[PDB]
C-alpha cells in the first residue's frame, strides 16, 4: 500500500501521483 | 503510530499533487 | 477559487482520521 | 458531494464517515 | 496524559473524546 | 525529544476535529 | 471560515503555550 | 471567545499566551 | 508578491516551483 | 487580514512540499 | 529520511507563525 | 541548518526566531 510504500521509504510526487483518480 | 502520523502528511501532499481530479486514499 | 482549495485541505485530514483503516475517495468535483 | 455539502456549512464527523470506504 | 496514550499506541476517536468538554 | 511535540501538535488537530463546538483541554505532562 | 481559522488556532496555541497546554472553548 | 477575538482580528502572540493554562 | 498571486486564484504546484531557490 | 494569514499558512506547505531538498524563502511582503 | 520530512514539514509551519511580516527562509541541508 | 538544531532536540520559538529573515 501506499503507507507502506511511502512511509518507510520516500516517495516522490510523481509516485504520489499515481493515486491521484 | 509513526505510520499514522505519515499517513496525515501522505494525504495532504496526495491532496496538494492530484488537485482537481482528487485521490483515492488507503492504508491497505 | 482559493477558499474551496482550503476547506479541501481540512477535509481530507478530517476523512484521514475519521475512515481510519477503510480509507476514503476524495473528489472536488 | 463533499465540497458542496461540508464546504457551505460545518459537517459532523458522522456526516463526513459517508464518504470513507 | 493523552500524550502518554496516544502517541504510544493509536487511540480512536471515541477514546479522544475523552479529551472533550 | 522531537516525535512527542510533533505527535502532540497531531493530536489537537484531532481533538479540534473530535470535540467540534465542546472544545477541549491540553495538557502534555500530568 | 472561523471553523477552518480555530483549526490554525488551536496549532498556534499548541505551540505558544508548550508543556503549560491550553483550554479551547469556542464560547467563553 | 477565542474566535471572535482571533479570526475576525489578527491575534499576537501575546494575546495567544492568555489562552494557555 | 506569491500572497496576491496565489490566495487569489489557485496556483498549481508546478507555479510553486517557481519560488524555489 | 486573516484570510491571508490562512493561505500564506497553506502555501508554505505547499512550497515545502514541492521545493524539498532545495529549499525555500519566504516573505509576504514582497 | 522521512523521520526528517516530516520534522520540516511542522518547522515551516511555526516558522511562518514566529516569524510574521518578516517571513522566513527554509533551507534543510 | 535549522534542521540539525530542531530536529534533533526540540527548539523553541525563540530560537526558531534565528531562521526569520
Ligand atoms: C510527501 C510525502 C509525505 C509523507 C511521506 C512521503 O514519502 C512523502
Ligand atoms: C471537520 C471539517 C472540515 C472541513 C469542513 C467541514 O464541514 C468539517
Ligand atoms: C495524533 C493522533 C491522532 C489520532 C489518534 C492518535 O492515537 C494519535
Ligand atoms: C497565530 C494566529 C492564528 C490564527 C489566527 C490568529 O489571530 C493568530
Ligand atoms: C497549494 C496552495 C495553497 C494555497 C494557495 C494556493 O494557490 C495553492
Ligand atoms: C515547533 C517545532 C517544530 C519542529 C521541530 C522543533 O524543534 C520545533
Ligand atoms: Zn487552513
Ligand atoms: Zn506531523
Amino acid at each position: 500500500g501506499i503507507v507502506e510504500q511511502c512511509c518507510t521509504s520516500i516517495c516522490s510526487l510523481y509516485q504520489l501521483e499515481n493515486y491521484c483518480n | 503510530v509513526n505510520q499514522h502520523l505519515c499517513g496525515s502528511h501522505l494525504v495532504e501532499a496526495l491532496y496538494l499533487v492530484c488537485g482537481e481530479r482528487g485521490f483515492f486514499y488507503t492504508p491497505k
